[PDB]
């Protein structure tokens, strides 16, 4: 079924790194 | 307001919009030539099929009057079109047609998804097939049809996944297809390829179009006799199988929702 | 109205201490009756001056609508509060576009106006909570009774006594004074004392000596006068009103915002209309081509720059109360470095009023006192016996006391019991000698011959405490030729000598050059008596001559002024370096005037007015041309017959002006003078009579300590500490914040043409909607907030107090030049960028952009539930939309990544990156968040109903990169170009 995508795990994935810059980005204000 | 330099202007925008062009254009092409003639490089947004009509509904709906022989003039004008293509006429030689199997047969990958024979067998598919769709006007005939998808391989369910009441089994190659609206207000009635109330797995996969030019799709007669014609009625085809999903947003995910009126 | 205020008074001191009790029907032993009292009372009206019409209400919240920004914002947000309406009497689509963006920028504008409203706010009781000014009670005669009462209750007509301590309840004529000085620094913004007489002086009711002006205090002595002049119909009454009763006027930074406008609106409705006749032409009815042009008012007005701009100002202004320079209005943050010329007052301002020790003659040499607040200066000498025999001269003969309990502030802030000089004394021994009380302890004081007004000098006798020679001492100071009148001898190095006609010579070089420089002089001498004439209970007569007081020994002189503050002259130069024009406006005599003007560099060396050049050569008035004079002195005296055509050429043909003894009124006109030659113009005064001057300022400012309630109310700046060096600051912070403005609008209006085109080409080639409405609201607001307001942190791109003051009328904020980059250029790119991530996501998903070409219609049909692609699949309604909206997403994505490229291209504007490079923290985690933003608005569990946002597949992010890096590049060598061809029409042409 070449009709399928892992849409789950990118959502997981993406949630995980835009979850990581918004704590990036308070080190280097909060500094 | 400004003299003598607008020329320098001009000249600037004229060969900087045209380089830009140049590159908008440039990348355009380059991402062109990364995705096949035979098949979309994404299909996971087509998964579930859905199941359009013939009769062009406005809004999902089909009232008219049985008095007036223009009050439905619209529903038959579409309905013509789409079955002119149906045509004992267009399809007569093997070229590049083929008699399939003259009820449910078997599917048949016709090689895989390359130019490297020639354009791929089409099975045909005659008008006859559909009885009784004049047409009448006591009860319209609305026939359904099920979206193209390449590589689509659709599975009827089990013999163990069936309720009150898809019939007859016919797990061998056909998707059943059962209407409703509690509310039975109706006489349902399906003019098939066998006669039977479902697709021919002998019609799949589709091969896109690109591969098999004037391809033509299973088509599912189903007009209504004793009907109420003072009152909307709401009714709803659905399609049955494994590879067949619905949604609470897409009304038309693998199934309609006709509200006809055939009031006079 | 103001016009009967623009001109100089008239009074009556003129007359008769009779016709005045004639005119009246008053007593001037007695006074009126108690009976006559209470009547001329509710004749006229209390004395005082009117309530202030400062009384504002919620209803201001309006003031923040009046913006001209404010106006778009609300006939937008109106305007497309209206689409919804005439779309929904048909069908109801598109309901969250129109009705919600209309609810959005309306919410805006509301809090947009609380930043507004909490700044007006804020400031006032910040400024509330200081030095209340309570009013005392007044000393009047009635009946031959004196009493005290309430300052309203003083009639045009009784008498007043007035003593040391006190202000002048109201105007009066004097009729009886004795040593009676007083303070003129609200008229003449004059410090040193101005004595009292009955007798009429000059001609002119601001100089006679027998009129006392309200507001006023007098200083020392006593005197009594009859009140003729009460509440506003006081001289300085009569100011109070025109100041607070005059016009506003229109802002410096105001005028930019406006005019920016026009051309944002300038376009948006030539392309509205322009695309209107184009949707014509292109076969759409008289229903849709009018509903698009209505459509192009969004895209081509900045909803969030609004809020942008404001956010930057209120920041900036926190940066100047950081430094101790607080403001009223948010506008006037930007005014101080749009300014071109100058005028200040001097007293109070530019100086500190406070007589204090400035220089001294001991041992046939000039000293120099150090005159700062906080003595940043560095001592003269305190070896020399001399200076001893000087330093407790004036320490004993002085009368001068500290008011009790101030052992806590500074020596030069603790008030003084005395009159001006002998504080100045006072506080200058204090300083760099100890306390002056352990001398006058040490030192008993027997008889001493107070001041007289005929001796011209004061004496004391006091008991030596050596225990070896301690024989009566006599000390006695005044007159620097009475001093010397009576001396035989000159202490030198501390062992005596004679008073050669060589010394007799080499004091009157002192004693002229001291007084030159507008310094009061006073000459010090003693003498140790002989022990045999005087024995050690010898009983001096005060009121015969007992002992000697001729053939003494001098000692020396010292000399007091107004000493200026302490960085003042530092100050002043900064402003001339920058090319800002000094002015001067004091109502002060000019000889102090210009004194001070050389001597904080309004006026500088080598210069000279058309009299010194006059005094030089030894030739008359008339005979030396004035274009040869840079510098000139203008008393208030030659100004009341000059036409405004004159004070316009004086101001031209002159460099460093000092209009001196002017009138308040004056104060106006010059300003205004200046102003009708089109600069920008800044006042900074305390004294009231400076008013009418500060609040026609494009933008005033205030002495926070020593300046006056009603001229902090008319100034739109407080300088809470004085320091004026926070001006330069100011005009630098004032130079920085406007550019780093720029570069935001720049950054913004960038953002916008890959905002448009989307929504226009889809009217003419008939393809689906690449660009999504709510996708808008998350770059206007959502990522383009955070870069924006990170720019109001860029500094210089070079040092700017080295560059001249902008020209108002010619080099906008938001110019034609700039116009043409994020719009016919940057924008470009970034419009590209934006379709090929378009084209991308559909190709991938089996449409072709070739057979993407009048698609919309079947596209955008709800009923078709089988359109083809160009693989031949077929779509449902719901599915291809579920591609439109993750088509939006990315171009929303997209965007943001060409956003990264702007944001960084514009942190400069000739500077390459590499020159200025990354030191701005805040532009960076801007970066950050936009992102981390863009990303959340797509993968977030339910964003895809509540924006219609989907997620983004891998190969999706990098559509842009190939973009967004071009535009990098492109700005980066055209600038590189700027700075090698400073010429230029690579400068002039693109150059901000
Ligand atoms: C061709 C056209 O396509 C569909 O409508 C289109 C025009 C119009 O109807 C609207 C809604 O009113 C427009 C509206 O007008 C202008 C917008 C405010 C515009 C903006 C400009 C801006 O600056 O920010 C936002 C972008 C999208 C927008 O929010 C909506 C989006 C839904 C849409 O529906 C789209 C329908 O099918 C219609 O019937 C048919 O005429
Ligand atoms: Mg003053």
């Amino acid at each position: 079924d070449p009709f399928y995508y892992d849409y789950e795990t990118v959502r997981n994935g993406g949630l995980i790194f835009a979850a990581l810059a918004f704590i990036v980005g308070l080190i280097i204000i909060l500094s | 307001r400004t003299g003598g330099s607008w020329f320098k202007i001009l000249l600037f925008y004229v060969i900087f919009y045209g380089c830009l062009a140049g590159i908008f254009i440039g990348t355009i092409q380059v991402m062109l030539l990364t995705i096949s003639e035979f098949k979309p490089t994404y299909q996971d947004r087509v998964a579930p099929p859905g199941l359009t009509q013939i009769p062009q509904s406005q809004k999902t709906e089909i009232s008219f009057r049985p008095n007036d022989p223009q009050s439905y003039e619209s529903y038959v004008v579409s309905i013509v079109r789409f079955l002119e293509k149906y045509k004992d006429l267009a399809q007569k030689d093997d070229m590049i047609f083929e008699d399939c199997g003259n009820v449910p047969s078997e599917l048949k990958e016709r090689g895989e998804y390359n130019n490297e024979r020639g354009e791929r067998k089409v099975c045909r598919f005659r008008l006859e097939w559909l009885g009784n769709c004049g047409y009448k006007d006591g009860k319209p005939c609305v026939i359904i049809k099920l979206n193209r998808v390449l590589g689509f391989k659709p599975k009827p369910p089990k013999n163990e996944s069936l309720e009150t009441y898809p019939v007859m089994k016919y797990n061998p190659y056909v998707l059943p297809v059962h209407c409703t609206g509690k509310e039975k207000v109706g006489t349902m009635e399906y003019f098939g390829l066998g006669g039977y109330p479902g697709f021919p797995l002998q019609y799949y996969p589709y091969y896109g179009k690109l591969l098999q030019p004037k391809y033509l799709q299973p088509l599912m007669a189903v007009q209504f006799t004793n009907l109420t014609m003072d009152t909307e009625i709401r009714i709803e085809c659905k399609a049955y199988g494994e590879n067949i999903g619905y949604s609470e947003k897409d009304r038309f995910q693998g199934r309609f929702d006709v509200k006809i009126e055939v009031k006079s | 109205m103001d016009e009967l205020k623009k001109e100089v008074s008239m009074d009556d001191h003129k007359l008769s201490l009779d016709e005045l009790h004639r005119k009246y029907g008053t007593d001037l032993s007695r006074g009126l009756t108690p009976a006559r009292a209470a009547e001329i009372l509710a004749r006229d009206g209390p004395n005082a001056l009117t309530p202030p019409p400062t009384t504002p209400e919620w209803v201001k919240f309006c003031r923040q609508l009046f913006g001209g920004f404010s106006m778009l914002l609300w006939i937008g947000a109106i305007l497309c509060f209206l689409a919804y309406g005439i779309q929904a009497a048909t069908e109801e689509e598109p309901q969250n576009d129109n009705l919600y963006l209309g609810v959005v920028l309306s919410a805006v504008v509301i809090i947009t106006g609380c930043f507004s409203y909490y700044q007006e706010a804020k400031s006032s009781k910040i400024m509330e909570s200081f030095k209340n000014m309570v009013p005392q009670q007044a000393l009047v005669i009635r009946n031959g009774e004196k009493m005290s009462i309430n300052a309203e209750e003083v009639v045009v007509g009784d008498l007043v006594e007035v003593k040391g301590g006190d202000r002048i309840p109201a105007d009066l004529r004097i009729i009886s004074a004795n040593g009676c000085k007083v303070d003129n620094s609200s008229l003449t913004g004059e410090s040193e004392p101005q004595t009292r007489s009955p007798d009429f002086t000059n001609e002119n009711p601001l100089e006679t000596r027998n009129i006392a002006f309200f507001s006023t205090n007098c200083v020392e002595g006593t005197a009594r006068g009859i009140v003729v002049y009460t509440g506003d119909r006081t001289v300085m009454g009569r100011i109070a009103t025109l100041a607070s009763g005059l016009e506003g006027g229109q802002t410096p930074i105001a005028a930019e915002i406006e005019h920016f406008i026009h051309i944002i609106t300038g376009v948006a409705v030539f392309l509205g209309v322009s695309f209107f006749i184009l949707s014509l032409i292109l076969e759409y009815t008289w229903l849709e081509a009018v509903i698009f042009l209505i459509g192009i008012i969004v895209a081509n007005v900045p909803e969030g720059l609004l809020a942008t701009v404001t956010v930057c100002l209120t920041l900036t202004a926190k940066r100047m109360a950081r430094k101790n320079c607080l403001v009223k209005n948010l506008e006037a943050v930007e005014t101080l470095g749009s300014t071109s010329t100058i005028c200040s007052d001097k007293t109070g301002t530019l100086t500190q009023n406070r007589m204090t020790v400035a220089h001294m003659w001991s041992d046939n040499q000039i000293h120099e006192a150090d005159t700062t607040e906080n003595q940043s200066g560095v001592s003269f000498d305190k070896t020399s016996a001399t200076w001893l025999a000087l330093s407790r001269i004036a320490g004993l003969c002085n009368r001068a006391v500290f008011q009790a309990n101030q052992e806590n502030l500074p020596i030069l802030k603790r008030a003084v019991a005395g009159d001006a000089s002998e504080s100045a004394l006072l506080k200058c021994i204090e300083l760099c000698c100890g306390s002056v009380k352990e001398m006058r302890e040490r030192y008993t004081k027997i008889v001493e011959i107070p001041f007289n007004s005929t001796n011209k000098y004061q004496l004391s006798i006091h008991k030596n405490p050596n225990t070896a020679e301690p024989r009566h001492l006599l000390v006695m100071k005044g007159a620097p030729e009475r001093i010397l009148d009576r001396c035989s001898s000159i202490l030198i190095h501390g062992k005596e000598q004679p008073l050669d006609e060589e010394l007799k010579d080499a004091f009157q070089n002192a004693y002229l050059e001291l007084g030159g420089l507008g310094e009061r002089v006073l000459g010090f001498c003693h003498l140790f008596l002989p022990d045999e004439q005087f024995p050690e209970g010898f009983q001096f007569d005060t009121d015969d001559v007992n002992f000697p007081l001729d053939n003494l020994c001098f000692v020396g002189l010292i000399s007091m002024i107004d000493p200026p503050r302490a960085a003042v002259p530092d100050a002043v130069g900064k402003c001339r370096s920058a090319g800002i024009k000094v002015i001067m406006v004091t109502g002060d005599h000019p000889i102090t005037a210009k004194a001070i003007a050389k001597g904080v560099g309004i006026i500088s060396e080598g210069n000279e007015t058309v009299e010194d050049i006059a005094a030089r050569l030894n030739i008359p008035v008339s005979q030396v041309n004035p274009r040869d004079a840079k510098a000139c002195v203008v008393h208030g005296s030659d100004l009341k017959d000059m036409t405004s055509e004159q004070l316009d050429d004086i101001l031209k043909y002159h460099t460093e002006i000092v209009f001196a003894r002017t009138s308040p009124q004056q104060k106006l006109i010059i300003v205004e003078g200046c102003q009708r030659q089109g600069a920008i113009v800044a006042v900074t005064g305390d004294g009231v009579n400076d008013s009418p001057a500060s609040k026609k300022a494009d933008i005033g400012v205030a002495m926070g300590i020593a300046g006056s309630d009603v001229s902090k109310q008319a100034a739109d700046m407080i300088l809470l500490d004085d320091n004026f060096a926070s001006i330069v600051t100011g005009v630098e912070e004032g130079r920085l914040i406007f550019d780093n403005l720029k570069k935001s609008i720049a950054y913004t209006l960038t953002s916008n043409i890959p905002e448009i085109t989307p929504f226009l080409i889809f009217i003419i080639a008939n393809i689906p909607l690449p660009l999504g409405t709510v996708t808008i609201l998350c770059i206007d607001l959502g990522t383009d907030m955070v870069p924006a307001i990170s720019l109001a942190y860029e500094q210089a791109e070079s040092d700017i107090m080295k560059r001249q003051p902008r020209n108002p009328k010619t080099d906008k904020l938001v110019n034609e030049q700039l116009i043409s980059m994020a719009y016919g250029q940057i924008g470009m790119i970034q419009a590209l960028g934006g379709f090929f991530t378009y084209f991308v996501i559909l190709a991938e998903n089996g449409f072709l952009p070739i057979h993407l070409l009048g698609l919309r219609v079947n596209w955008d049909d709800r009923w078709i539930n089988d359109v083809e692609d160009s693989y031949g699949q077929q779509w449902t309604y719901e599915q291809r939309k579920i591609v439109e909206f993750t088509c939006h997403t990315p171009f929303f994505v997209t965007i943001v990544v060409v956003q990264w490229a702007d944001l960084v291209i514009c942190k400069t504007r000739r500077n390459s990156v590499f020159q200025q490079g990354m030191k701005n923290k805040i532009l960076i985690f801007g970066l950050f968040e936009e992102t981390a933003l863009a990303a959340f608005l797509s993968y977030c569990p339910g964003m895809g109903v509540a924006l219609r946002m989907y997620p983004l597949k891998p190969t999706w992010w990098f559509c842009a990169f190939p973009y967004s890096l071009l535009i990098f590049v492109y700005d980066e060598v055209r600038k590189l170009i700027i700075r090698r061809r400073p010429g230029g029409w690579v400068e002039k042409e693109t150059y901000y």
